């Protein structure tokens, strides 16, 4: 069958980096 | 068992020494392999620490370098573990490690999950995890169980997907 | 015994020979090669991973 | 959906390698040296496996279309879709390759070309030195 | 210290390095899912199980865009460089190594040759395990034992150290094992005396 | 000069939604003044002929709901080209548009309509808007591999040999 | 074929070894005796699991001989084939009137009346083998066998196969 499944590595914490720029009208 | 006559003795329902019905375990080259040298290395590890008993260097022979390393420490291991009385012990092993397909544990387990996830029988399993087929049909026609049982698609995914899983050498 | 020494002092020079030639060829086209014909075969796909193969090869050899 | 198929399982055994290396690093005593050889090498050409793999299949991939299902709902999971949908390198890494190429810096064409024929000439010399003494 | 910080730094460097690779695996999770459930329900994670049913990949077709020269060439050319920026991180990690391989290899050879030029010579010489270290040390037997003597107590067998400190060569009984410190010559040295 | 992708790029107008609010209504007013909006596209060209002329699964649910998006075909049917169309809303927060073009092949043997080709995809999730998933995993995994360089090239530092016993820490 | 199954054997234990070591002696005559053997019933004997966790009944002391009795259970994995299996194997001996191909641990043989014409023997090969239009079989090459019946004696069991039909020879 399936040996083991993975872990959650979920990394919520993680700021992420989206450039935010045109807000400006 | 081309029409998956195993008979009474090989059921697919196992009756254990606990008295509850257990799926039958097949195992391939690999996995019986690794089951095996398991065994021993755990039987020798018992036999040193029971001669400390009475009165490291163990991580080397599970990861082998070389095929031909390999077979030392098979030598060695049954020398020190099995009394060198058992010929046929020793070319079951051989035949084993000569043809094994897979020599990593983690690579194993993708094999197995790969072949099981479809839910297929224990024997077609362990059959495809022994045999590397280039195209469905010629598993299908070299495995008459697999006929009209699963899709040519999905066979020849899992084939391909096998081979590439294979370690270079 | 020694004759084991010499066969494995035999695959140690040609491991040297061969690691040694890869890594030359690798180091003299790291510089990727495009050419029309389909007789040549040089693959760069994926940018990143082209760098990743490269430290790869550093690191192996 | 096979070839992204194939990426999945694969992918799936390579963070299981990951996973292993790492509860395997974690023990506050270090394993022998060969252990961690063997880990790293299997990893690591999982890892070019992987890259190989990506590659063979780029052309299955850039024809798939994203779309969030009818079903899953957004307004609870705003957050869960942003946290897939960002793409956006990490910023050591970009200014990392930024410095590499402050500091690498017609004209370029015939370096290029010149590079070339020293990467030939190279070859051939080493094929010529490697002919010279009996290897065999 | 500095190995702890540093093996404190790799930990939470490779656990960077993973928390990005695990999303890879969430999102490709999906298709075969989508495809045939059952096969597809261990792939994801508990916590994503509970967040929506999963059939979330589904195929889809887009065309590919025309080609020109404008981007192949500036692409290639760019990998050119950065397989370049690799050759010459190459170069320098290769000097590294070998600059550090030579150094202390040159200073093994330096021991080497005090050893080699530091002893002399018929004497019974073999290899032992130490009690105490397990390893393998050199020994030499020099008591009475083949010559004759009955004297069941020693074995007239003493392990051979090189000094660290001196960079000489010293001899230790196997059954003075109590006297650990540099006053052992005059702490064993006895005579035999006759007063008339 | 450096550009930022219009995959990644995100437009907030907080003003029109003060003004007008967020709804199906209006979402395409909404998008209107965006960069991703072109104004070669035939949309725009209908806005300006609706503006003199005053002057002087989900699919089928979509279309069945909404009258406005029936004139939307009655007056794109006419103009073939890009064109930006909805390709699904669930109230009140989330709309996706269809970013397809047309090319009306009425010639002679085809008896398909008109032909629908994608072009991009654009997400409209509460006030903010987004725009490959194979630069993504080549992204991570390349991260991924020079966080893996440093930590290996610092175990190497940390590595001391001695002839005499092997690799130790 | 592998597969794990749940054995019993009795065990004559010789008077001379009554002593508290009774436990022991048992294992090793276990060990020594079951291990690599072949039942008819239940293929070859390859391997015994969990060997700390052997089970033991109490003794029966024979009314004849004084030799005790015992029963032991134990779970161990054993290899065996059935009619119309297909198998890989390695091609041990070349004939004329066919091959023979080891399989695990036992032998299964054809006969040339078993594969396509276009397999031709060639004896002048070192080697000899057999040379078709796309598939070369000798020693030491992978080749599938269909495995047609098989025949057991106590201690090993033969096996006969074909590959009369296609997808058959060299991989």
């Amino acid at each position: 069958p399936s040996y083991s499944p993975t872990s959650p590595s979920y990394s919520p914490t993680s700021p992420s980096y989206s450039p935010t720029s045109p807000s400006y009208s | 068992a081309a029409t998956l006559q195993l008979g009474q003795e090989f059921q697919l329902k196992q009756i254990n020494h606990q008295g509850e019905e257990e799926e039958l375990i097949a195992l391939n080259l690999s996995e019986a392999r690794l089951v095996i040298k398991e065994a021993l290395v755990e039987r020798r590890r018992a036999f040193k620490r029971s001669q400390k008993k009475h009165k490291a260097d163990d991580d080397d022979f599970m990861h082998s370098e070389t095929r031909e390393k390999e077979l030392e420490s098979i030598d060695v291991l049954l020398e020190q573990t099995t009394g060198g009385n058992n010929k046929d012990l020793k070319n079951t092993m051989q035949y084993l490690t000569n043809f094994s397909r897979f020599r990593d544990q983690e690579t194993v387990g993708a094999v197995i999950q790969l072949l099981k996830s479809t839910g297929l029988h224990p024997f077609e399993v362990a059959q495809l995890g022994s045999l590397a087929c280039d195209t469905a049909d010629e598993a299908k026609t070299l495995i008459p169980s697999l006929n009209n049982k699963i899709s040519d698609d999905e066979l020849e995914r899992i084939l391909k997907e096998l081979s590439n899983l294979e370690t270079l050498y | 015994m020694s004759n084991q020494a010499l066969y494995e002092k035999l695959e140690q020079t040609r491991t040297i020979l061969s690691v040694k030639l890869a890594e030359l060829i690798n180091m003299t086209t790291i510089a990727d090669r495009n050419d029309d014909d389909e007789g040549s075969f040089a693959q760069e796909n994926s940018e990143l991973a082209v760098a990743t193969t490269s430290v790869m090869m550093v690191n192996n050899q | 959906g096979q070839a992204l198929d194939a990426v999945r399982m694969r992918l799936a055994q390579l963070t299981h390698s990951l996973r292993r290396i790492r509860d395997e690093m974690s023990k506050a005593e270090l394993p022998q040296w060969y252990t961690l050889q063997s880990q790293l090498n299997v990893t690591l050409s999982q890892l070019v496996s992987v890259t190989s793999t990506l590659q063979h299949f780029q052309e299955t991939l850039d024809s798939t279309v994203v779309y969030p299902l009818p079903k899953f709902p957004t307004t609870s999971h705003e957050s869960l879709v942003t946290t897939l949908l960002r793409k956006k390198n990490i910023p050591e890494v970009d200014e990392w390759m930024k410095y590499v190429r402050e500091t690498s810096g017609e004209e370029i064409e015939k370096l290029l070309q010149q590079d070339r024929e020293i990467t030939n000439w190279a070859r051939t010399t080493f094929r010529n030195e490697y002919g010279k003494h009996d290897f065999k | 210290e500095q190995f702890v910080k540093r093996r404190r730094d790799m930990l939470e460097h490779i656990n960077l390095a993973m928390n990005e690779s695990s999303l890879a695996l969430e999102f490709v999770s999906l298709l075969l899912s989508s495809v045939k459930e059952s096969t597809g329900m261990s792939s994801m994670s508990p916590f994503l199980r509970k967040v929506v049913k999963p059939s979330s990949l589904n195929s889809d077709k887009i065309p590919y865009v025309a080609p020109t020269k404008k981007e192949y060439i500036e692409l290639d050319i760019l990998n050119k460089g950065w397989k370049l920026q690799s050759l010459n991180e190459s170069k320098d990690l290769l000097r590294a190594s070998f600059n550090k391989l030579s150094s202390i290899l040159q200073n093994e050879h330096d021991y080497w040759n005090k050893i080699m030029q530091s002893i002399s010579n018929k004497d019974v010489i073999f290899k032992i395990r130490d009690r105490t270290s397990g390893q393998k040390l050199l020994a030499i037997k020099y008591g009475y034992e083949d010559s004759g003597s009955t004297y069941k107590h020693d074995r007239g067998i003493a392990n051979i150290r090189n000094n660290i400190e001196s960079q000489n060569l010293d001899l230790i009984p196997h059954s003075s094992s109590v006297f650990k410190g540099t006053d052992f010559v005059h702490s064993v040295k006895k005579f035999l005396r006759v007063r008339i | 000069m450096n550009v930022t992708p219009l995959d990644e790029l995100q437009w907030k107008s907080p003003e029109w939604i003060q003004v007008f609010g967020l709804r199906t209504e209006n979402v395409l007013d909404y998008f209107a003044e965006s960069p991703f909006f072109d104004k070669t596209s035939n949309n725009q060209v209908i806005k300006m002929q609706r503006q003199f002329s005053q002057l002087n699964p989900a699919r089928r649910q979509i279309l069945f709901k909404y009258p406005m998006y029936m004139q939307l075909e009655e007056e794109l049917m006419k103009l073939d080209g890009t064109e930006y169309v909805l390709s699904s809303v669930r109230e009140p927060d989330f709309w996706v548009i269809r970013k397809q073009r047309r090319t009306n092949n009425s010639g002679v043997g085809s008896a398909k309509g008109p032909e629908i080709i994608p072009l991009q995809d654009y997400y409209i999730i509460g006030a903010n808007i987004y725009q490959t998933i194979f630069k993504i995993v080549q992204s991570r995994l390349m991260s991924t591999s020079y966080h893996l360089n440093s930590t290996l090239e610092s175990l190497y530092d940390l590595i001391e040999f001695q002839p005499s016993q092997g690799v130790h820490y | 074929m592998f597969f794990i199954k749940d054995l019993s054997l009795n065990i004559t234990l010789h008077p001379s070894f009554f002593g508290p070591r009774m436990k022991q002696y048992l294992k090793t005559k276990l060990l020594e005796e079951v291990e690599g053997s072949c039942t008819g019933k239940f293929g070859y004997i390859l391997c015994v699991l969990d060997y700390d966790n052997i089970d033991i009944q109490r003794g029966r002391i024979l009314p004849t001989d004084g030799s005790a009795e015992f029963n032991v259970k134990y779970r161990a994995v054993v290899f065996k084939p059935f009619k119309g299996e297909v198998v890989d194997g390695t091609v041990v001996s070349c004939s004329q009137h066919g091959f023979e191909v080891q399989v695990g641990p036992m032998k299964v043989f054809v006969t040339k009346h078993l594969m396509p014409q276009d397999l031709t023997f060639n004896a002048g090969s070192n080697p000899p083998s057999y040379q078709s239009s796309e598939d070369v079989i000798t020693i030491k090459s992978r080749i599938r066998v269909k495995i047609e019946g098989c025949i057991s004696q106590v201690s090993s069991i033969h096996a006969i196969g074909s590959i009369k039909e296609d997808y058959l020879g060299a991989i």
